[PDB]
């Protein structure tokens, strides 16, 4: 019997053996190594419109990361942490191989350079992905990392995985109610490079139109049928399906195409619909090249495949029949048989393809206008490769992908190391935020496995933000070819051959009526006579090692629906289960005594038939157990750890059984916030902003994955005594008590480090140089005691104190009178220079770096957090001294109100912190994973009893003011806590005066721009509701843009008063008129003079101030 | 003023005297140098 | 880092207790006897030596090139 | 079914989201599943509610 702990080694080894960002670095090598090649067989060979002339494309490759400096030569190899100090690409040069044949003429090979490509780190082109431990340490790496990110620009960049529909597939639902079309039909087919919708409706007259976006309109089914080579109404409705009830529904459609009979009434029919005013010809022409190219592009582009096209739309027509008809219902859309999980793999492909097509565009372009002008044929001379390394890193470093997806690539969040991780699992839904829908954010029963209910976003992001599960994996995909041969001979027959023997000669329809259609990728493969069987088949296939591993099967039976599904392709996120044979597990005693001692791991057992990965759909033909100890004989698999259901950040959480569900996901979203070490060589590596706690400490109370992801050695809080109770009410609504004997003892004080950086641009356009010195005298001076710390050479040294405004590096600029340009220290706040670095960007150009800390100790207003959902500030800081201390001199660190524990039913905080008292005292370990928590809270209290403590963790407390013993127990425990980044130092902002804008000289934005805070409406609603005139004109007149205007008595319109002599003179009435003063709101001012910039012509009516009478 | 090699960590020390086309170590080539501690007594308050 | 010079509860000195119990816990014995044979009672002093981590052995591999 | 664990049509009181544990006794894990399908909603609501509010209240 599999017990916990064999179990337990099984997910172990899991992890032991691929990592925790297997997703990237499996669809990277995939793509690095196969979906490289494929593009540019794709292009297969440029023409020319000069015939002789072309280029026939040969093999690619990659080679080491590598840069070419100043002065280029040779290239040298790079460490990622070269690339990272220098602001370098981690990038390495790609090599084409291509023929060059000039009137049919061979000539000889020719290998080019034709751009950089980025490399993942610990990919198969990462040389640092086979290093020893001591090695990475020397080169200057973190041995912990988990590189599944790109080096661009020094920065790192991580593409998040985009959740999105399945294309080639047919998607049927009603139609709006209260409208003509009743049902509809979707597809949206996937080419090389572009994607186009189609669109099925059945109309209320029980006709079926099909539109895409191409031909406007909407174009009769048998018209697209005949136009595709069905001549034959009979074809028509043999393709479509072979039931009578369903071929009856044709009968409307059928006959409003009785006119075209012929396959060119049909394509000028298109073409009248698309090409208005031309002849017969060129009009046919268009409409065939049209339907060839935009129809469906994913089943050919070519004349011949119109046979295919036709054939998908027939079976996307029987599915809307079936649906109209009652035999089926609507596609869920959030069945995870219907998602596709695009990785970097797939972005990668498509932006190398048009990439590659750009600059093969431009690179035949100048081949044939050199031609033109007349030179030799040279290849090299003309490749101009800096178009692709320049069109791929501006995708990375912006995250404007193409085909319109906007946010892909990130910058990674370092904050600590659960940020990193979870950044580097997270999963992105395409389709969200354009409407709620109350649907697509449910927590639908197929994500069991595959997404962590807990870690989500709060906020309009809420179910659309999703993050992997522990043991969920994504698909990589095979070739459809493989898999339909296999079919093929497996037994199926070919709707073709159906057809054929049903049509010419004399068998009746009854007899494949009860046969099994048989599908592949969402398109209809054949029929076979029993679904089951087939089934069964291509599961034992599978399991034996004779098919792939990447394919899965289901059959689906219902009253009127008998199918069997087959999906081969990428996206796809699966599970691994079990296999489970007459009620017993294929994993037996001799497995798991082989697996704990290295003999075999994980992928071994994979590789046996004993523990399979399973996807959304073959699912549906599964009955899995939870434990062993309910197996039955119905049961097909069983769960490999019933606790990796949650992600990686809900795997901290001790005891999250015992808390409430809104709890948990706070707690992960304020977990992705805490200080602590992010990583070893912190101190080496420049980041914009770091934090570092001085003394961490790993928890007390651990889980089992708490161990495996390396948070152990990368701690990010500190275990406190925390007593329950109310003291002094400053702990009342959320707030918290803090030490503050222990805080003057070092506890959570951490150090803040902000980066400042300047380069020296050549400036090549004018031949003008930067430089780095003093500004004596210089047009943008600032002031003599500001320029007091830099050194000889305009640069600060490190360990120096400085302040406010302080200028770190000093640089003028020339003009474009040289203008001082120096980089100063942020307004308020303050530091110490820790750290000065001066290298240079691979073109001669100075760059240099300044790394300021400071020291931050906790005080009023700190933001601290538990791994249980239980944020608060610090209301106050209690001495050693006034702090309630217990019969044995023990003070608490923390004290936590009891009013916030029954209104969140967190239970897993009181039992957290029984256990680590017990931790304590007992020095044993304590694991409180979900579902298997051990030791129990009965034995834990037992052996607290038994080493001198009382068993409910309460003890004899005095006050510490008085010394009068207090007439109840309080509760004491060890609870482990977490500091957030959200510090009161950096969330104060004053303004009282200060600049102006230009335009409508109000107050600027910004706390580094001396503040300013906006008065919107509610409070002026406010204002008004009290019924404070005065106080309304003082917030709103006196304190922003009051300003005096000159108003004329006739016209009414602004004049002014000049220094020439004496005068008030208007615009238009000169000086024949007088002009009176008004005091106003400088905004209103602006409005009349941009209201006179259009034809309005504002007229200001003036009046008395005095009120007579 | 004076700088240190950046290769190996605390490899070598040299000052603005060296004048060479580049930013680069005159002894082991390497393209990364920092800035040293300005030997000046420092008063730290331990609080 | 590098383990407090004192207990953050009590003003007890608790470092001069690590380098013993760091070792004697590696040679297989419990850490329950060595904490109370080194003069460890207070279970705040126990939480102090129990969850250290020691990070600065790794971090003087890479340090500042000041 | 809603999940894989549960036969076939099953619409017993487990298989649907009846929880008969309790926070002190602990959640099997489907009942974990089943309690945050149900608690989602109100992670989700509190936008909406505000962004209606606010225009209701400034027309
Ligand atoms: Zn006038
Ligand atoms: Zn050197
Ligand atoms: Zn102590």
């Amino acid at each position: 019997m599999l017990d916990t702990e064999s179990r337990w080694a099984i997910a172990e080894s899991f992890f032991k053996t691929r990592g925790l960002v297997r997703q990237h670095l499996d669809s990277f090598n995939d793509f690095l190594r196969n979906k490289l090649q494929q593009v540019i067989y794709e292009q297969g060979e440029i023409v020319t419109e000069v015939p002789g002339l072309k280029i026939k494309l040969g093999k690619i490759r990659y080679e080491k990361p590598s840069i070419r400096e100043t002065d280029k030569g040779p290239m040298r190899e790079i460490t990622p942490m070269e690339a990272r100090l220098r602001n370098l690409t981690y990038s390495s040069p790609i090599f084409l191989s291509m023929i060059p044949v000039e009137n049919n003429i061979e000539g000889e090979p020719i290998e080019i350079y034709i751009g950089d490509l980025p490399i993942m780190l610990k990919s198969v082109a990462d040389p640092t992905s086979n290093l020893p431990i001591d090695k990475l340490i020397e080169i200057g790496e973190d041995p912990k990392d988990p590189g599944g990110y790109f080096i661009v620009n020094g920065s790192e960049k991580v593409i998040i995985a985009q959740e999105d529909l399945a294309t080639n597939r047919v998607l049927v639902d009603y139609g709006k109610s209260g409208s003509n079309i009743t049902h509809v039909a979707k597809v949206t087919s996937s080419a090389a490079g572009y994607r186009v919708q189609v669109m099925i409706e059945r109309l209320k007259d029980s006709t079926i139109q099909i539109s895409f976006a191409t031909v406007p309109g909407r174009i009769p089914f048998a018209i697209i049928m005949r136009a595709l080579g069905f001549v034959t109404d009979r074809d028509i409705v043999y393709a479509v399906s072979l039931d009578p009830q369903i071929q009856n529904e044709l009968l409307p459609s059928l006959e409003q195409a009785s006119s075209i009979t012929s396959a060119e009434e049909a394509l000028d029919f298109i073409g009248n619909r698309v090409a208005i005013g031309q002849k017969r010809e060129n009009r046919i022409q268009k409409a065939e090249q049209v339907i060839d190219k935009y129809f469906l592009p994913h089943l050919g582009t070519s004349p011949e495949d119109r046979k295919k096209k036709g054939y998908y739309l027939a079976s996307a027509v029987n599915k809307i029949l079936e649906l109209y008809l009652g035999r089926r219902e609507p596609d869920d859309k959030d069945h995870y048989a219907n998602k596709r999980v695009r990785l970097a793999g797939d972005l990668f492909t498509s932006l190398f393809r048009v990439a590659f097509k750009a600059f093969v565009k431009d690179l035949v372009y100048q081949l044939e206008k050199s031609k033109v002008r007349g030179r030799r044929l040279s290849l090299t001379a003309l490749v101009r490769a800096d178009i692709i390394t320049e069109r791929i890193r501006h995708a990375l470093a912006t995250g404007n992908w193409v085909g319109g997806r906007t946010g892909v690539s990130q910058l990674l969040d370092r904050t600590n190391w659960l940020s990193m991780l979870s950044h580097l699992r997270r999963v992105v839904s395409s389709l969200a935020r354009g409407q709620p829908n109350f649907e697509a954010r449910d927590l639908h029963g197929t994500q069991w496995g595959r997404m962590c209910p807990f870690e989500t976003p709060e906020g309009p992001n809420s179910g659309l933000v999703k993050n992997l599960a522990l043991l969920a994996q994504v698909s990589v995909g095979i070739n459809e070819s493989v898999v339909e041969r296999v079919a093929y001979e497996l037994g199926v027959v070919s709707v073709e051959d159906v057809i054929r023997r049903i049509s010419e000669q004399n068998e009746d329809v009854e007899k494949y009526m009860s046969w099994s259609k048989v599908y592949l990728n969402g398109r209809l493969l054949g029929y076979y006579e029993d679904g089951k069987e087939l089934a069964k088949k291509i599961r034992e296939s599978r399991r034996q090692g004779k098919l792939s591993d990447e394919v899965n099967v289901a059959y689906i039976a219902t009253d009127y629906l008998n199918e069997v599904h087959i999906n081969c392709d990428a996206g796809r996120v699966r599970r691994p289960l079990i296999i489970v044979n007459n009620g017993t597990p294929l994993v037996d005693t001799e497995d798991i005594k082989k697996l704990k001692n290295g003999e075999i791991t994980f992928d071994d057992l994979v590789k046996q038939g004993k523990i399979e990965f399973i996807d959304a759909e073959e699912e549906e033909n599964a009955y899995v157990a939870l434990n062993p100890q309910d197996l039955t004989p119905d049961h097909t698999h069983l769960e490999i750890w019933p606790s990796a259901i949650l992600g990686i950040i809900a795997s901290i959480i001790p005891y999250p059984e015992h808390n409430q569900s809104p709890r948990n996901t706070y707690q992960s979203a304020m977990a992705k916030q805490s200080l602590g070490l992010y990583a070893s060589n912190y101190q080496i590596r420049t980041d914009t902003r770091a934090h570092l706690l001085h003394y961490p400490q790993m928890p007390l109370v651990q889980t089992r994955m708490l161990g495996v992801i390396g948070y152990n050695d990368r701690p990010a809080g500190a275990n406190a005594i925390l007593a329950i109770m109310s003291y002094t009410g400053y702990n009342m609504e959320d707030s918290i008590i803090m030490n503050k004997s222990s805080i003057e003892r070092g506890m959570y004080r951490s150090t803040f480090f902000r980066l400042y950086s300047t380069e020296e641009v050549k400036y090549p356009g004018g031949q003008e140089d930067k430089i780095i010195t003093p500004e004596a005298g210089v047009k943008g001076y600032k002031g003599k005691d500001y320029y007091r710390l830099l050194e000889d050479n305009g640069v600060v040294s490190p360990e120096v104190e400085v302040k406010g405004g302080d200028v770190l590096i000093g640089k003028v600029s020339p003009p474009r009178a040289k203008r001082d340009t120096s980089i100063v220290t942020r307004h308020g706040e303050n530091g110490i220079v820790d750290l000065v670095l001066i290298t240079e960007t691979l073109e001669g150009n100075k760059l240099v770096k300044v790394r300021v800390r400071d020291l931050r100790i906790p005080e009023i207003g700190d933001k601290f957090a538990t791994r249980h959902g239980q944020k608060g500030v610090v209301g106050i800081l209690i001495d050693q001294v006034d702090m309630p201390y217990t019969a044995k001199g023990i003070v608490p660190d923390i004290i936590l109100n009891p009013h916030a524990l029954p209104s969140r039913m967190t239970i897993g905080q009181i039992m957290e912190a029984i256990g680590g008292k017990y931790a304590a005292l007992s020095g044993k370990p304590v694991d409180a994973t979900p579902f298997l928590e051990t030791p129990k809270l009965q034995e834990m209290q037992k052996e607290i009893l038994k080493l001198g403590h009382l068993p409910d963790s309460t003890e004899v407390v005095y006050d510490g003011r008085t010394g009068q013993k207090l007439k109840s127990r309080i509760l004491f425990g060890i609870v482990y806590y977490q500091k957030l980044h959200h510090m009161v130092a950096d969330k104060m902002h004053a303004r009282a005066r200060g600049p102006v804008q230009i335009l409508t000289r109000q107050p600027t934005e910004g706390r580094a721009r001396e503040g300013g805070l906006r008065f919107g409406e509610m409070e002026r609603d406010c204002l008004i509701g009290f019924g404070t005139a005065m106080l309304i004109k003082d917030r709103l007149l006196d304190n922003s843009d009051k300003a005096v205007v000159y108003i004329c008595d006739q016209c009414g319109y602004v004049g002014w008063y000049d220094r020439s002599k004496n005068r008030y003179v208007c615009p238009v009435h000169g000086d024949k008129s007088v002009l009176h003063p008004v005091t106003v709101s400088y905004a209103f001012k602006l409005l009349i003079q941009e209201l006179m910039s259009m034809v309005i012509s504002p007229r200001l009516i003036l009046g008395e101030k005095v009120n007579l009478g | 003023a004076k700088y240190r090699c950046g290769k190996c960590w605390k490899e070598l020390d040299d000052d603005q005297l060296k004048t060479l086309p580049g930013v680069r170590c005159p002894y082991c080539g390497y393209r990364i140098i920092y800035m040293v501690r300005k030997p000046t007594v420092k008063i730290v308050k331990a609080i | 880092m590098i383990i407090p010079i004192r207990c953050f509860t009590c003003g007890a000195v608790v470092a001069d207790k690590w380098e013993p119990f760091s070792n004697r816990v590696m040679g297989g014995e419990d850490p329950e006897k060595v904490l109370t044979e080194l003069g460890v009672n207070r279970y705040c002093c126990r939480r102090m030596l129990l969850s250290h981590v020691n990070i600065i052995r790794e971090i003087i591999h890479y340090t500042r090139p000041i | 079914r809603t999940l894989s664990l549960f036969k076939y049509g099953d619409i017993a009181p487990e298989a649907r989201g009846f929880v008969k544990n309790s926070f002190m006794r602990g959640l099997s894990p489907y009942e974990m599943f089943f309690h945050a399908a149900g608690g989602r909603e109100g992670l989700v609501d509190t936008a909406v509610k505000t962004s209606q509010s606010g225009y209701m209240q400034r027309r």
